[PDB]
């Protein structure tokens, strides 16, 4: 607040702490759905497409985690197979209109670097070992989200370049190149080469 | 030459009991002066305010209350006119940008910090655009012949032809720091010593070269010690900045080998490259308590590279401020001839204020005085304009004055030449 | 005074009624008015100025006080008896720890200028003793403790020699001049018993000196006359009793080597009656291990380094030219040139260059070594111009010299005029370098020329390496590679089988000189020449860390120890040279002002005075001119003028002002000679008054009067009150000569002692005192 | 030294008032400071009153240095002080010195009448 009001306003908002405490589903950050492709989305899991925050009723002083971007929920849903329509129903994507949704793009990049880390752990003790399954699902999911311009290719690639830094992530770079080959081979003729 | 206006503070002068501080001044490409002054009334933050003065405005002076805990050393506009870098003693480079595209609301979200070390030189990185003006083609009826781009390379190109924007600052220790602004809001910083022998850098300056190398000159003020030179190369290695320095040929200074009375002028007081992107010529200014000498040096090769002197003044008063021109003239021999014949003198002048009232506009190459303006108290900061027809200057009082310099320096021209 | 007497009589009568009674609140109220009157500073000052006019009523006051104290002390109260004790102490008030500053001043003078005169040190120590009022036993104890601690912490090598010479030869002369310039034997004997309690310090010292260094101290202070002989003998008995629970040590060598310094002066005035072979024998005994260093440490600690340098310089001038000779005599004269030159370079590199200078040469006949050292030898703050006119003497002689070096062995040493040769080597190796850069000379001929230089006479290698260091310092990075090889051959291991005499010792001294010449250039590029610690305090800063972190870490460690090390003194010197005075003083005062404890603030101030004694004068100009007006004028800043740091800061400012008024390192001398500033323009001001310190003091007192006179009293007003109070208390009598006379009126408008001390108490002086103290 | 407007005021005052300069306080500088008095058989003896006249005295109002502690310790001086602060609030702006002195004398008179 302003330095002249000060305590007079701040303590006032603190007395609205119990009301906000009434109107909070406890453990809402750690509750996760079971992804069904059926549609008819329950509106509990909808996030804000601008900032990945839960949409909150009122202007109360809610608990400090409810003002954070819910990346855990979105990463859990993107890691599941056939969670294509559910991510659109969460982030309000519509497919009649292309938008370049940025937080979706950053979450997809971080999903790629997480797959690269988990491929660089060993990937050789267990041949299947959930790694190549993850890379196949990443291929399919990322093809859809870059193809309809909900995310964009070159910003994704150069942000991916900025992440692959200081971890020396090199054991499964062939998989990452394969996924990029899926995008390029899918859409080289539609866009200019400078992309 | 002439005085257009003199803008003074009202009743807010008479700084008492606290001594003066050096001032900064910066004229942008758009006509906005950013400058600091020693107001010193009921607070020392009145010496930490950055005044923005639109030069057509009668008296509307905006006053950014910068949160600089020590005194502001350097101010520096962008290559455009849209951002302003300000750095003080004890680190803390702040990058002010406009708020809601108003020239009256500035706010800095981005900055660097090398704590405790005073920033002594500060510069934006070069974006690779450089053009040259051919005065002998003034009638040539096509703008491609008059102004032509000169194939300059930007330091740190990133994935395309596009330069990164960022700054490089040089501290009073040997430290140099580069901060690179991403197209996103991210900023990468790196500091590294200039050479392994860490030593005092009391004066410093930054030029750029073709090839994307920064060339930073250091001096420790003693005027009998060498003015050392370093080549800095910036790179981005795996998402982080990386600085590679290399020693260049240093120079000593004449008036120390004079051997008649060499002990005079014991302080180098100004070190300036002749223009940023003109890294081969250097203007130095040795000074005693009363007198001074400016000198121009050049790197020219034959030891392959070796600093040789061009010219020097005879003896002056103590130089209080120095302003170098910004108009990028083409500087070769035919253009010197035609700019002497048709008396075009906008890009060939430096201004030298003195500790009496006088101001001398002096030649670039052989420092012979072209004009003299007697103030009728000294200019503590001067800055020429981007077309170099007017010079702004802050005095040893609250007074801020704008002088117009005629393009032929007072020699009368027929009307067709002045028109041209 | 009469009302105080009536109040004392009221307490006496009411206490008598209390004794007869045993609610008697009359005693409580009487004592309350006593403490309420006497608690004010106005009233106690008024009683003190009332003292003078009415003598012998004070006697009745104190006798009534004594009877009051008896009758109250018999019938004590849980609260009133403490009150009566407090009021008794107040009426009497009307008419420790260690001392880190003496410690750090002694350790500073030991570390930086051993060769300084004792009078400056005695003046500084008497100053410190008068600022903070130090008893004499604790003072001399801090001197001895500082000396021994600095000896223990010294690195092995020549610094241990300098510290042994500093304790055993410089400090007794300091105590002698203190005995002159002030019952000293009883105090120094007390301090010696104080010291002899500290057995672990003395045993650590004894392990380093490998003898009973306290025995040598007590015999030395007996010789100087600080101590009586009975005191010396019972102190040595105590020390032996506490101690019970083939090479000579360095202390015996130094104490016997100082008379050899005097007698070597008096015998080599005359060139051993012009016998140069005797000179060669004596100087060859000198270059035998550590003997030169012992003589120099004794001569430096005892003030005779200047005469020693004059003697070797005059010997050098005598052996410059060539007398008419055959082969053998000239081969003695060139060796005399080498020994005198190499020992003079070693002196100038160790004890500074200013002992080599003549300081007045009537006539033009300055010697060869003085000009060579002036224009051609690298020092710490001196970088040399390789194309100065000093390095380009001729073109005639230099071709004769390159033909001389390419002839074979000199064979022509019978007449060389060695000053001309040594001045010409720079041009000679310049032409050699140009020949090698073109390619016209092979590497193998370069080896021949370097052998002809370094073989017969070693000083030629030093002159060549000096020019090579200047020339490599000017060059770029890629252009250096050839010239460094020249140093690798000039500073290489020995050329053999044609050496004159004493070759290995000249090689050892020359390797030390070339280390200290090349070190900076070989730091710029990572190059190891690997000559054989001899540079113990060199390159101390970390390579990349910003320099405020260095400053705050060293000041934190100096506070948590409580004294300043030798290494800490060297880093503080390099930071003062590097970041400048303003940055240094401002950051140390910031680190003061974020302390919150009384104990740590007082210790920090007592250390910071000694740290600022690197350049006291410039630090006072920055402190009283830039830091204090910026703290007093800024409205946001003066919350930092908190009481526990604020009283300490006011103390440090007044100690700095007094010590700068009453009135030191070579970097600081060079930098203040560099500095240009107009203090008339900096302080416009609305004795000389063109001396800048008078200008800063006048400006500061104008600021103080303006702060005291204004409204809005806050912490800054408490600061200027404290500043004026310690100006009063610290003075003997003058810094206060610059005070404006309106401050006399205003200071008792804001309250007291600044009038009752300043008046000097004449009968008319009471009238002005009582006028000012009563009237707010 | 003293601005001549104040000499003009003091030279024209009634002989009730006895205005003199304070021995204490800065003198011969911007603002000036006065300790007045009051002599009148009708009025009672009262605390002396302290005035702080600014430099550039006309076009601004002088200030009455308040001393609450001596206007305690009596009911009568309390009434003097209350009535004086009341008439001070009633005063127009940029008043003179004589307006302050006359409100002081009228305040003393009202505090005599209200008491009896």
């Amino acid at each position: 607040p302003h330095w002249l009001l000060g305590n007079l306003v701040s303590d006032f908002v603190d007395t609205f702490r119990p009301t906000a405490r009434i109107n909070s589903i406890c453990g809402r950050c750690s509750l996760l759905p079971v992804v069904n492709n059926s549609g008819a989305i329950c509106n509990s899991w909808k996030l804000d497409p601008a900032t990945l925050r839960f949409p909150l009723k009122g202007l109360l002083p809610y608990d400090k985690d409810l003002f954070e971007p819910q990346t855990a929920l979105l990463r859990y849903v993107l890691e599941q197979p056939y969670s294509r329509d559910m991510v659109c129903n969460m982030l309000g994507l519509n497919k009649q209109h292309k938008q370049r949704c940025p937080v979706l793009e950053d979450q997809l990049v971080d999903l790629v670097v997480y797959a690269m880390e988990r491929s660089e752990t060993e990937e050789k003790f267990d041949d299947g070992g959930t790694s190549q399954l993850l890379w196949q699902h990443l291929s399919s999911q990322l093809i859809f989200f870059v193809l309809f311009q909900f995310a964009s290719f070159p910003h994704m690639v150069l942000s991916l370049h900025q992440k692959l830094a200081g971890r020396g992530l090199i054991k499964g770079r062939d998989h990452l190149m394969w996924v990029l080959l899926q995008f390029i081979s899918g859409s080289i003729q539609k866009n200019a080469l400078a992309d | 030459m002439d005085l257009a206006y003199v803008c003074e503070w009202e009743k807010w002068s008479k700084s008492t009991h606290c001594p003066s501080v050096p001032l900064a001044c910066a004229w942008s490409c758009r006509n906005l002066i950013a400058f600091t002054m020693d107001l010193r009334s009921d607070d020392q933050d009145l010496t930490r305010m950055i005044h923005i003065l639109d030069t057509e405005h009668p008296w509307d002076l905006h006053s950014i209350p910068s949160e600089h805990h020590e005194a502001i050393t350097c101010l520096e506009w962008d290559q455009s006119g849209s951002r302003l870098l300000s750095a003080d003693a004890d680190g803390q480079i702040k990058c002010w940008s406009m708020a809601d595209h108003l020239a009256n609301s500035w706010e800095s979200s981005v900055g660097s910090l090398v704590e405790g070390d005073p920033i002594v030189a500060l510069s934006w990185l070069h974006n690779g655009v450089k053009l040259a003006l051919h005065v002998e083609k003034s009638g040539a009826s096509s703008f491609g012949e008059k102004f032509s781009r000169v194939k300059f390379s930007p330091s740190l190109t990133l994935f395309g032809g596009k330069p990164m924007e960022g700054w490089i600052a040089v501290t009073v220790s040997g430290l140099v720091t580069v901060s690179l602004l991403k197209p996103s809001g991210q900023v990468l910083t790196s500091t590294e010593s200039l050479c392994r022998l860490r030593g005092r850098v009391a004066l410093a300056d930054i030029a750029f070269t073709g090839g994307g190398n920064i060339v930073v000159a250091t001096a420790d003020g003693s005027s009998a010690s060498p003015v050392q030179f370093y080549k800095v190369c910036v790179s981005v290695v795996s998402e982080k900045c990386r600085i590679d320095t290399e020693i260049l040929p240093s120079l000593f200074m004449r008036c120390t080998t004079d051997l008649n009375r060499k002990d005079k002028f014991p302080a180098i007081t100004h070190l300036k490259f002749l223009a940023r992107d003109m890294s081969e010529q250097v203007l130095l200014c040795a000074s005693s308590q009363t007198s001074s000498i400016v000198e121009c040096w050049s790197l020219r090769k034959e030891t392959i590279l070796k600093w040789r002197i061009l010219s020097a003044t005879n003896d002056l008063d103590r130089v209080s401020a120095v302003a170098l021109p910004k108009l990028p003239i083409s500087l070769t021999n035919t253009d010197l001839k035609v700019a002497s014949d048709t008396q075009f003198y906008p890009g060939l002048g430096l201004a030298l204020a003195f500790h009496d009232g006088s101001v001398h506009i002096v030649h670039r190459l052989s420092l012979q005085t072209m004009a003299v303006f007697y103030s009728s108290v000294h200019l503590k900061a001067m800055q020429l304009s981007w077309t170099s027809l007017a010079l702004v200057g802050i005095d040893s009082h609250g007074k801020l004055s704008v002088l117009r310099l005629s393009p032929s320096m007072g020699h009368p021209l027929e009307v067709g030449l002045a028109l041209r | 005074l009469s009302a105080l007497h009536w109040l004392l009589r009221c307490t006496a009568a009411s206490a008598e009624r209390l004794r007869e009674g045993l609610g008697e609140k009359q005693l409580a109220m009487c004592l309350q008015r006593l403490e309420k009157t006497l608690s004010s500073t106005k009233n106690r000052a008024l009683l003190h100025i009332a003292k003078l006019e009415e003598a012998s009523s004070w006697t009745a006051i104190e006798h009534s006080l004594l009877k009051l104290g008896e009758i109250l002390a018999n019938l004590s109260n849980p609260q009133l008896r403490s009150q009566a004790e407090q009021c008794g102490t107040l009426i009497r008030s009307i008419p420790k720890t260690g001392f880190p500053t003496v410690h750090a001043v002694i350790l500073l003078e030991g570390t930086m200028n051993l060769t300084g005169e004792t009078q400056s040190l005695v003046e500084q120590l008497t100053m410190v003793k008068r600022m903070q009022h130090i008893p004499t036993p604790l003072f001399v104890l801090e001197i001895w403790k500082a000396c021994f601690v600095g000896l223990i912490e010294s690195p092995e090598g020549t610094e241990e020699l300098k510290w042994t010479a500093f304790t055993f030869l410089k400090i007794p002369q300091v105590l002698v001049k203190l005995k002159k310039y002030s019952d000293f034997t009883e105090d120094v004997n007390c301090a010696f018993e104080f010291l002899l309690k500290l057995t672990p310090l003395l045993d650590k010292a004894d392990q380093r000196c490998n003898c009973d260094c306290t025995n040598f101290l007590l015999q030395e202070c007996g010789k100087q006359g600080l101590l009586s002989e009975a005191s010396v003998n019972n102190l040595m008995a105590k020390r032996k009793a506490d101690r019970e629970h083939n090479i000579q040590p360095n202390i015996q060598l130094i104490l016997r080597a100082e008379p050899t310094v005097t007698n070597i002066l008096k015998t080599m005035d005359a060139d051993h009656s012009k016998s140069p072979e005797g000179l060669l024998g004596v100087l060859g005994h000198m270059l035998s291990g550590k003997s030169l260093d012992l003589l120099l440490a004794a001569a430096a600690a005892t003030g005779k380094l200047k005469s020693f340098a004059r003697k070797f310089i005059n010997l050098n001038e005598f052996t410059t030219y060539g007398s008419e000779e055959s082969t053998k005599p000239a081969s003695v004269r060139a060796l005399l040139f080498d020994i005198s030159f190499l020992m003079l370079c070693h002196v100038a590199q160790t004890y500074g260059s200013e002992v080599i200078l003549s300081e007045s040469r009537t006539g033009a006949e300055v010697p060869f070594f003085e000009t060579w050292m002036q224009t051609c030898m690298p020092e710490e703050g001196k970088i040399l111009n390789p194309d100065h006119p000093c390095f380009r003497p001729d073109s005639t002689k230099v071709e004769s010299l390159v033909a001389l070096l390419n002839n074979s062995s000199e064979m022509k040493l019978v007449q060389m005029k060695w000053h001309e040769a040594c001045l010409s080597i720079s041009a000679a190796i310049l032409e050699i370098l140009n020949a090698w850069e073109n390619g016209v000379l092979a590497f193998e001929s370069i080896q021949k020329i370097t052998d002809n230089i370094k073989g017969k006479v070693c000083s030629l290698a030093v002159c060549a390496v000096a020019w090579l260091v200047a020339h490599v310092r000017m060059l770029g990075l890629d252009e250096r590679e050839k010239s460094l090889q020249m140093i690798r051959q000039l500073a290489g291991p020995l050329f053999s089988e044609n050496t004159l005499q004493f070759y290995n010792e000249r090689v050892v001294i020359m390797n030390s000189i070339l280390e200290r010449m090349c070190a900076d250039v070989l730091q710029q590029t990572a190059t190891q020449i690997k000559f054989p610690d001899t540079m113990p305090y060199w390159n101390l800063l970390p390579p990349k860390r910003p320099i405020k972190e260095v400053l705050t870490d060293i000041f934190a460690k100096v506070l948590e120890k409580g004294w300043v090390d030798s290494r800490s003194i060297h880093i503080f010197d390099t930071l003062l040279h590097m970041g400048g005075v303003y940055w240094f003083c401002n950051n140390l005062i910031k680190e003061l002002l974020k302390e919150t404890r009384k104990e740590h603030t007082l210790r920090a101030v007592e250390l910071l005075y000694s740290i600022f004694c690197l350049d006291m004068q410039q630090v006072t100009l920055v402190l009283l001119g830039h830091i204090l007006p910026g703290l007093l004028t800024d409205s946001s800043k003066w919350h930092s003028l908190m009481d526990p740091p604020g009283t300490a800061l006011a103390k440090l400012a007044v100690w700095c002002a007094l010590s700068s008024y009453s009135s030191a390192s070579t970097r600081q001398k060079k930098r203040h000679r560099e500095d240009i500033e107009d203090y008339i323009s900096l302080f416009p001001l609305d004795v000389n008054m063109r001396d800048p310190l008078n200008r800063v003091l006048a400006n500061l007192f104008l600021l103080i009067s303006s702060i005291l006179g204004s409204r809005t009293a806050g912490p800054h007003t408490q600061f200027v009150q404290w500043f004026m109070e310690e100006c009063v208390d610290c003075l003997e009598q003058s810094v206060l000569q610059f005070m404006p006379f309106t401050t006399v009126s205003e200071l008792v408008k804001v309250s007291k002692v600044v009038l009752a001390i300043t008046d000097l108490s004449l009968p008319l002086g009471r009238q002005v005192a009582a006028k000012a103290i009563a009237a707010l | 030294s003293i601005p001549s407007v104040l000499q003009g005021e003091v030279a024209r005052l009634d002989p009730k008032f006895l205005v003199n300069l304070d021995p204490s306080h800065c003198s011969n500088n911007g603002t000036v400071h006065l300790i007045c008095k009051l002599d009148d058989k009708d009025l009672p003896s009262v605390p002396p009153l302290e005035l702080s006249v600014p430099a550039d005295y006309p076009a601004q109002s002088p200030l009455w240095i308040d001393r609450q502690w001596q206007y305690d310790a009596n009911p009568f001086l309390q009434s003097v002080h209350r009535c004086m602060t009341s008439r001070l609030l009633q005063l127009p702006d940029k008043h003179s010195v004589t307006a302050l002195l006359n409100t002081w004398a009228q305040s003393v008179h009202q505090a005599c009448l209200s008491a009896a």
